[PDB]
């Protein structure tokens, strides 16, 4: 709802699993947005919130919403670091190169905060290595940036076995 | 619960992410932690009064952009921030503060004026000449360090309390 909606958002925020069924139980809106474009799929996500991530996919969740800032959920688990959402939100339709108003990608979002594994995720699942921020990098310039040299070496190998 | 949209803007490199984290989560992010533009929620009591902050941090830019545009309409209040060792960062508030005008189309919109960075061992940016320009606005100035914390709840409040100010004075206009 706008109520429920409300509720919605702070119980998926604050990790309550319970509030959230029974709030999704009475209706609330599973795409309610805060002030700043956050639906609670968002806030579940860059928050760590597995379990309700989940329920909400199931229960009709936009997993492809976007915020004030560009950000869909999959780029936040991405920054944050949260594999196993990675991996569900991309199992369950993530755009896997979509775009911030800063040109970043999930991938360049993992490749600056050293996240190994979630860069091997995102590459198993298409996504762009020759993708270009606003200032021209790629997700291997932003590895060596951040001093990420496994990350850069896993990304250009990708690069070859994909130029092939 | 009263909710306030806050956003934070200015040059790159300022310190508008290690502002708010501090404010956020009590954490100084250095060089090694990068940072993305993101929003926030902070429950806090100012003035007796409960209060959401909802906080966008943006990034430093010199673009047109829609949504940029549509998260300077929906914001209420604004932390204009420089950096006291950037100069340009100081040159540039002008233009942040320009912008802000002109796509909320007023001449009253509640902004602070943040110099950040005050913990460091000197400075480019005079105090008194940002005091002057604060003054010329009619905006509070604050100083700040998101390193030490020094100044950071006070940026925030002082924001909110700008914006309570701006809505009291609206319902006296919109009853005379
Ligand atoms: N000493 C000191 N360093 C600071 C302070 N605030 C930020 N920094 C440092 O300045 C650099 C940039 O800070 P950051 O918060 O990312 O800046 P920004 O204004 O958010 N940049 P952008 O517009 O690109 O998002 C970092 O290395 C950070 O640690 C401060 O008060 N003191
Ligand atoms: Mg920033
Ligand atoms: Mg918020």
């Amino acid at each position: 709802g706008s109520d429920l909606g409300k509720k919605l958002l702070e119980a998926a925020r604050a990790g309550q699993d319970d509030e959230v069924r029974i709030l999704m139980a009475n209706g609330a809106d599973v795409n309610a947005e805060d002030t700043w474009g956050s639906t609670p799929l968002h806030l579940a996500a860059k928050t760590g919130h597995l379990e309700i991530v989940e329920v909400l996919l199931k229960t009709g969740a936009d997993v492809n919403a976007s915020d004030a800032v560009g950000h869909t959920p999959l780029h936040l688990a991405a920054h944050k670091g949260h594999l196993e959402i990675v991996e569900v939100l991309l199992k369950t339709g993530a755009d896997v190169n979509a775009l911030d108003l800063m040109g970043w990608t999930p991938l360049h979002l993992a490749a600056r905060k050293g996240h190994l594994e979630i860069v091997e995720v995102l590459l198993k699942h298409g996504a762009d290595v020759n993708a270009q921020d606003k200032f021209g990098k790629t997700p291997f310039d932003l590895a060596i940036d951040n001093g990420n040299e496994d990350i850069a070496e896993v990304l250009q190998k990708a690069a070859k076995l994909n130029d092939y | 619960m009263t909710e306030y949209k806050l956003v934070v803007v200015g040059a790159g490199g300022v310190g508008k992410s290690a502002l708010t984290i501090q404010l956020i989560q009590n954490h100084f992010v250095d060089e090694y932690d990068p940072t993305i533009e993101d929003s926030y929620r902070k429950q806090v009591v100012i003035d007796g009064e409960t209060c959401l902050l909802d906080i966008l941090d943006t990034a430093g830019q010199e673009e047109y952009s829609a949504m940029r545009d549509q998260y300077m309409r929906t914001g209420e209040g604004f932390l204009c921030v420089f950096a006291i060792n950037n100069t340009k960062s100081f040159e540039d508030i002008h233009h942040y503060r320009e912008q802000i005008k002109r796509v909320k189309d007023s001449e009253d919109v509640p902004m602070v004026l943040v110099g950040n960075k005050c913990d460091l061992p000197s400075r480019t940016v005079d105090t008194k000449q940002a005091q002057d320009l604060a003054r010329s606005y009619g905006i509070p100035f604050i100083e700040t360090s998101a390193k030490t914390r020094q100044g950071v709840d006070d940026a925030f409040y002082t924001l909110v309390r700008e914006i309570r100010k701006h809505k009291e004075k609206m319902s006296k206009d919109g009853k005379k």
